[PDB]
């Protein structure tokens, strides 16, 4: 499915401070009034290309969305970053892991 | 349910607040009004005519011409000399 | 080039785009858009065509122009049409009259400014100062013009305002034959002693080696000059501009002024109340005309904006690389080896010198234009105030 | 912290969001810095000349 | 200065912002020319037409009024003036806002107004008056009494016609 | 060395453009003065008597 991103995707380009001034900035932004996909976590965890930055808008009230996995081949050959939330403190690592066709979590 | 976007190298115009927070953003390659706002460096445009940019037509393909130049020499004959 | 005709983002956000000098068969939302109208100055897409003709406000060119009703483009009409029934034995003579008041705004001077000769292009560096000595006497050449311009502006203002040898004060008792001048005379309540119209005019409008000098004539003295001129022209008529000041009642001064333009002096004496009422109504109307309606002071705002934009462009040019490897001199000096450092600083110096030369030339042109306009204003002050035209 | 310059340091009253480091107004002219040791916003004024 | 080149534009971009003024100056001078011509020619709020029957006390204005047989509707002297004088790498010439027809109409309106209404149409509304009683005004305004004109009308008309013919021949 | 050649060409062309712009500005100013004089003459000699 597809959906219209009306005006989302604006972030502070720098760490400078300004007050009441019109500033023109050329940088990486999500274009206004664009097309965004829409996955469903019912009876989706597919592989999605990065392509120099990515957006993410998760609006699930239930605490189901947990983390992300980044890589270039998804194998122990090359390092793969990992971010996992423990509901009280986030853990981030970078070393390799062996790919599993069904990524999961366990506590 | 998690939408996924893809960033692109665009140009934006941002109006900072008095406290330093971003309160308004305007694109710059969407509509002619957006380009006019970019050139004028303001969010309000008064009545009139404005010069924004210019366009030119890009070439499609390439051609090249040369004379017939058909003067083949005995270079191709010595290789087939009987003796 | 391309252009965008819009009625203002206030009213609506609908625009029509015009491609200049293009027989737009190869035009590529607005790839086709609304009806295409091919004109003598290119082609316009986004506005329809009509066969009517009015007076417009957004000129397009070649005798055609567009306006917002959607948006419509037509051919302008020069004005209303009327033919007078000329005959060889008939005349028309007026039987009534009206008195009207207009306005006219004239600029006389701008802000006095100066720029440091060496601080702009060196930024407190000894090597820059050492290398500048090999470029001749550009410093005095680029420094004398600004002082000349400042002196010219000061003399210009002094000669356009100072035209009375004394200061006149209005009598405390004001009975000017029924006329009401209380909206022109200085208000004692205001500490600055400025008229109400002056207050409305004032309220209507709103370092890297460069500085702005303060003008010699402050606002209070200019206001005093204007008040003296106005009191003199009310009380003494116009004889105070030639010799001494000779008092004259206002009614007989107006009688003389009517007699000057042809109408006999009997008319004023028989129609004093109507004239007074009409003058009061007009002077009341001009108050609301100046207050409610803005954009009546375009010239001064244009001059201020042009000067500010020029200064901002000059100060922003300092961040250019100018073909070197860095935009700051100190980092180049402290990071690189001298033999190519001379080349880098030479490139920076020549670029900045070019920018300064361009700025000076633009300032000279603007000063000449302002001087011409102020000379015209001074002539108007000398002719249409101290007498009759 | 790398931002080098010349001028006079004065006390300020402006408010930063909790993540900026140094402010400015126009044409790359810094006018407010916060000291990392104490996290207090300051003001830079160009050193006088004429 | 580049001719649609990539590396040329990349090298040029590092010279700062300088073409902005190099274009705004030309836009300013174009606006100045438009304002100049509009201010010089446009000074009447209406358009006047000469009456079909023309008897201006013996004067002949045929060689100065617009000719109703040309596509451009121009007078004779304008035609001689137009016929007397006769004259793409990133530069263009913009057409003027006011075409020739508008200028010709403005001049014709001014001529008709000054012929018929005298000088009363430049200070309010247009007031009709015969031409002879306007020539009397104009002589009385220079110190010569109006008695001279009314007794020497034919001589003045003949001299005016001869002078206008002579200037036509000279042009 | 292509960079040096391009720099030389660019600076020469920029100098020529600046000269042309300055000459055009001077001519425009003179033409404006002449047009103002012509307008004053027309207003004071056509609509009345001098
Ligand atoms: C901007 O920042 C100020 C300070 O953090 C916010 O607080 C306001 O400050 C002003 C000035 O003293 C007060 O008049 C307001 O009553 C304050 N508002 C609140 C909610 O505390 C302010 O809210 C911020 N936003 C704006 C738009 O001023
Ligand atoms: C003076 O009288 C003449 C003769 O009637 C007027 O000429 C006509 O007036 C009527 C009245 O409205 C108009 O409808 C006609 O169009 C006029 N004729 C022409 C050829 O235009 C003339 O208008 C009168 N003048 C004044 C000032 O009233
Ligand atoms: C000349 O015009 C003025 C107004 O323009 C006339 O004065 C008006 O007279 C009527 C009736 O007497 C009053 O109701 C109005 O209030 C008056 N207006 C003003 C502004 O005073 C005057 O009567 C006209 N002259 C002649 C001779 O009729
Ligand atoms: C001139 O006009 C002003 C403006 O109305 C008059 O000032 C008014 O004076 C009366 C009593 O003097 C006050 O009640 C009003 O409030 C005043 N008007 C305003 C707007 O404040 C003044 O009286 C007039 N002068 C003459 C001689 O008639
Ligand atoms: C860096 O270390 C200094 C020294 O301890 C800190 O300064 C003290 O910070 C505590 C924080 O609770 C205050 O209670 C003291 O009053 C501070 N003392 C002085 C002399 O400033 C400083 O906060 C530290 N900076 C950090 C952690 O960013
Ligand atoms: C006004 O002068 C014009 C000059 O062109 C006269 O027009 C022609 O004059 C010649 C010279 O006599 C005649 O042969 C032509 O027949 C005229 N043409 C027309 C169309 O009439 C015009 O006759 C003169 N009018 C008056 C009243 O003297
Ligand atoms: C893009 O967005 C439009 C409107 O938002 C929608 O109609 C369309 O299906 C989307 N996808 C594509 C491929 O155009
Ligand atoms: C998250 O919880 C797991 C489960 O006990 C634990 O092994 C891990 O150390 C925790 N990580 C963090 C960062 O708390
Ligand atoms: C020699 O003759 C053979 C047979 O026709 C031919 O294939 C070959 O190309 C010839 N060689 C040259 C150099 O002409
Ligand atoms: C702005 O729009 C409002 C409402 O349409 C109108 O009353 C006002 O005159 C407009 N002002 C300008 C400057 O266009
Ligand atoms: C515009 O071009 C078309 C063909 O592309 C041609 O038929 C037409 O005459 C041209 N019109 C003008 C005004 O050049
Ligand atoms: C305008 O008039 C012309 C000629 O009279 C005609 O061909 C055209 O259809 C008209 N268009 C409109 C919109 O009235």
């Amino acid at each position: 499915a597809y959906t219209n991103s009306f005006t989302r995707g604006v972030y502070y380009p720098d760490k400078v401070f300004r007050s009441s001034v019109l500033h023109s900035t050329q940088d990486l932004f999500l274009p206004f009034f664009s097309n965004v996909t829409w996955f469903h976590a019912i009876h989706d965890n597919p592989v999605l290309p990065f392509n120099d930055g990515v957006y993410f808008a998760s609006t699930e009230k239930s605490n189901i969305i947990r983390g992300w996995i980044f890589g270039t081949t998804l194998d122990s050959k090359t390092q793969s970053l990992l971010i996992v939330n423990n509901a009280t403190n986030v853990v981030i690592k970078v070393c390799e892991f062996q790919f599993c066709n069904d990524p999961f979590l366990g506590v | 349910a998690y939408y996924v976007g893809y960033l692109q190298p665009r140009t934006f115009l941002l109006k900072y607040n008095e406290n330093g927070t971003i309160t308004d953003a305007v694109d710059c390659a969407l509509d002619p009004l957006s380009e006019t706002k970019c050139t004028l460096k303001s969010f309000t445009v008064e009545k009139g005519i404005y010069q924004t940019s210019n366009f030119r037509v890009q070439p499609t393909e390439s051609i090249v011409r040369f004379p017939n130049i058909t003067n083949l020499c005995p270079f191709g004959e010595v290789f087939n000399a009987t003796r | 080039g391309v252009s965008v005709i819009t009625p203002g983002t206030n009213t609506s956000n609908q625009v029509a785009v015009l491609y200049q000098d293009v027989n737009c068969t190869e035009v590529p939302v607005y790839s086709t858009g609304s009806n295409v109208f091919q004109t003598r100055a290119g082609c316009l897409i986004g506005a329809e065509h009509v066969n009517n003709s009015y007076e417009c406000d957004i000129p397009i060119g070649a005798g055609i122009c567009a306006s917002y009703q959607s948006i419509i483009a037509y051919t302008m009409s020069l004005g209303a049409e009327n033919s007078v029934a000329y005959s060889n034995n008939s005349i028309a003579i007026p039987t009534n009259f009206t008195i009207s008041v207009t306005t006219e705004i004239l600029p006389v001077s701008m802000t006095k400014t100066s720029v440091d000769c060496t601080m702009y292009i060196c930024g407190d560096s000894t090597e820059c100062s050492n290398l500048l000595l090999q470029y001749g006497s550009f410093c005095t050449q680029l420094n004398r013009a600004l002082t000349g311009i400042a002196v010219e502006q000061d003399k210009n203002t002094q000669e356009v305002f100072a035209q009375v040898k004394q200061i006149y004060k209005t009598p405390p008792i004001k009975d000017f034959g029924g006329f009401n001048f209380s909206q022109i005379l200085p208000d004692p309540s205001k500490p600055s002693k400025r008229s109400f119209i002056e207050d409305l005019l004032f309220n209507k409008v709103t370092f890297n080696g460069l500085t702005v000098l303060p003008p010699l004539l402050t606002d209070e003295m200019i206001a005093q000059y204007t008040s003296a001129l106005l009191a003199g022209t009310i009380t003494s008529g116009w004889t105070f501009g030639a010799g001494a000041a000779l008092q004259i009642p206002f009614a007989m001064q107006m009688a003389y002024r009517f007699n000057g333009i042809g109408v006999t002096q009997n008319v004023l004496y028989e129609n004093q109340k109507l004239i007074a009422n009409q003058f009061n109504s007009a002077i009341g109307k001009i108050q609301d005309s100046l207050s409610s309606t803005a954009s009546a002071l375009g010239k001064l705002q244009d001059v201020v904006n042009q000067n500010a934009q020029a200064l901002n462009t000059l100060v922003k040019q300092l961040s250019s690389n100018f073909g070197a490897i860095s935009s700051v001199l100190n980092d180049i000096l402290s990071r690189l080896d001298p033999p190519e450092a001379e080349v880098q600083i030479d490139r920076l110096i020549t670029g900045r010198l070019q920018s300064l030369q361009t700025y000076v030339t633009q300032q000279l042109i603007r000063a000449a234009e302002i001087r011409a306009s102020a000379n015209l204003a001074a002539t108007k002050m000398s002719e249409c105030v101290l007498g009759q035209s | 912290n790398g931002l080098t310059g010349t001028g006079v340091l004065t006390e300020s009253n402006k408010k930063f969001l909790p993540f900026q480091q140094f402010g400015r107004d126009i044409a790359d002219t810094t006018d407010a810095v916060r000291d990392p040791q104490t996290l207090e916003i300051l003001d830079i004024t160009p050193c006088s000349f004429g | 200065i580049c001719g649609d080149s990539t590396e040329c534009s990349n090298l040029l971009l590092q010279y700062g912002s300088f073409c902005t003024q190099l274009n705004r100056a030309l836009t300013g001078i174009a606006v100045e020319q438009d304002k100049n011509t509009q201010e010089v020619f446009a000074q009447v709020k209406q358009i006047y037409k000469t009456p079909p029957i023309k008897d201006f006390g013996g004067f002949n204005f045929s060689q100065i009024l617009p000719d109703p047989s040309k596509p451009s509707k121009r007078s004779f002297i304008e035609d001689l003036l137009f016929n007397k004088v006769t004259l793409f790498n990133g530069l263009t010439v913009l057409p003027p806002l006011l075409t020739d027809e508008m200028i010709a109409q403005y001049t014709s309106a001014l001529l008709a107004g000054t012929i018929t209404s005298g000088w009363t149409f430049g200070a309010g509304a247009a007031l009709q008056i015969p031409f002879a009683m306007q020539m009397a005004y104009r002589f009385n305004g220079i110190g010569v009494t109006q008695n001279v004109l009314y007794e020497n009308q034919k001589l003045i008309a003949n001299q005016f016609n001869s002078a206008i013919g002579k200037i036509q021949d000279s042009l």
